[PDB]
């Protein structure tokens, strides 16, 4: 779809494709198809891909638009519960590895580097989403759901969120009677220290 | 150095304080 584009007054939108038809789906029901073999069998690399798309981008539009803003947030949904309940129990580590998905938070990878991507797609630490990229600034209109929704890093207080997690975890842990009580709260220790 | 060395960019905000409307409410006007 197209605004009139030869417009004469001036307006916000001075010209505007749509790519309506939003057929990145048709690739995805390949690469999704795909991905059904297994988890990780997802990739960001095929968050990459989209220049695979009509040698384009994945910026999308329509509930694929919005599958799109939610992508990492649809992969770390439980995992946000996983932390919730199951940080007071372990799969929260695994909640850390999704994370990882979308980010490298953890210490770890330096030199590896470029293998997670020679395109650096990702960035040493990818501190905007996995997809994602930071924007020009706009002026306020702002229901709640707008600031949940916002493009923008922020987000990252979750993974402070959930490194905060993991480390309380480990001092209930160690709340329970334990004569190696210091020893393993070293992970305290190195979390803590991460900040 | 130290492999992989840590580094918690805490990205430069050069962060400061932001007022309440609530304080002053009245800007409610």
């Amino acid at each position: 779809l197209q605004f009139p584009e030869a417009s004469s007054a001036d307006v916000w939108y001075i010209g505007k494709q749509i790519r309506l038809n939003t057929l990145f789906a048709k690739e995805l029901i390949g690469k999704a198809s795909r991905s059904l073999d297994l988890v990780l069998s997802w990739e960001t690399q095929n968050s990459r891909l989209e220049e695979a798309i009509l040698g384009g981008a994945a910026e999308l539009i329509d509930l694929d638009g919005a599958n799109g803003i939610y992508f990492w947030e649809l992969f770390f949904h439980m995992p946000f519960m996983v932390s919730w309940r199951f940080n007071v129990e372990q799969r929260y580590e695994d909640a850390n590895r999704w994370v990882k998905y979308l980010f490298n938070p953890f210490e770890c990878e330096d030199e590896p580097a470029l293998l997670l991507g020679k395109p650096p797609y990702w960035n040493s630490r990818p501190l905007v989403d996995e997809p994602f990229k930071g924007y020009s600034l706009t002026q306020p209109s702002d229901p709640d759901a707008i600031a949940a929704s916002d493009p923008i890093h922020y987000r990252k207080a979750v993974f402070n969120f959930l490194t905060k997690n993991i480390i309380d975890q480990g001092d209930m842990e160690y709340r329970k009677l334990q004569p190696s009580a210091r020893t393993l709260a070293r992970l305290s220790y190195s979390t803590a220290s991460s900040l | 150095l130290f492999p992989e060395p840590w580094d918690n960019f805490c990205r430069p905000g050069a962060i400061e304080a932001l007022d309440s409307p609530a304080s002053y409410l009245l800007d409610l006007y």
